[PDB]
RNA sequence: UGCCUGGUGUCUUGGGUGU
């Protein structure tokens, strides 16, 4: 569909970052809280993006 | 009684399942952080599915 | 006059209850 599903949109060029409501953090104990799995995966993705940008230039 | 009754001693044993350890009710209470639905468990004042 | 408090992990696993 030209308006809604264009074929080139199947390739990701910009990634949407969900709000913390989607990936809430949990307090494992009284002091240390735990980052969610999605948060760690997004951190890894962003590190890889930074690495690619640094290497390219 | 018009009917005679079978009558005698028998060995009975009390099992761990008592009603006061199973009765549970909930009007409102804690909810999960991710889904904002009632938590699971009688010990946690949870809801029924 | 010295004045009163609601806020509860997550993920696995294991053993059980009723069909």
């Amino acid at each position: 569909n030209e308006d809604y599903a264009r074929p080139e949109w199947m390739i990701i060029t910009v990634l949407p970052v969900p709000p913390p409501q989607v990936r809430p953090s949990i307090a494992m104990d009284e002091t240390t809280q735990g980052q969610d799995d999605l948060t760690h995966k997004l951190s890894d993705i962003l590190k890889a993006n930074i690495n690619v940008q640094k290497l390219e230039m | 009684l018009m009917a005679q009754v079978f009558f005698g001693p028998t060995y009975y044993q009390r099992l761990r399942h008592m009603v006061d350890d199973k009765i549970h009710a909930r009007a409102r209470g804690p909810v999960q952080v991710l889904t904002r639905q009632p938590v699971e468990g009688r010990s946690r004042d949870g809801g029924l599915r």
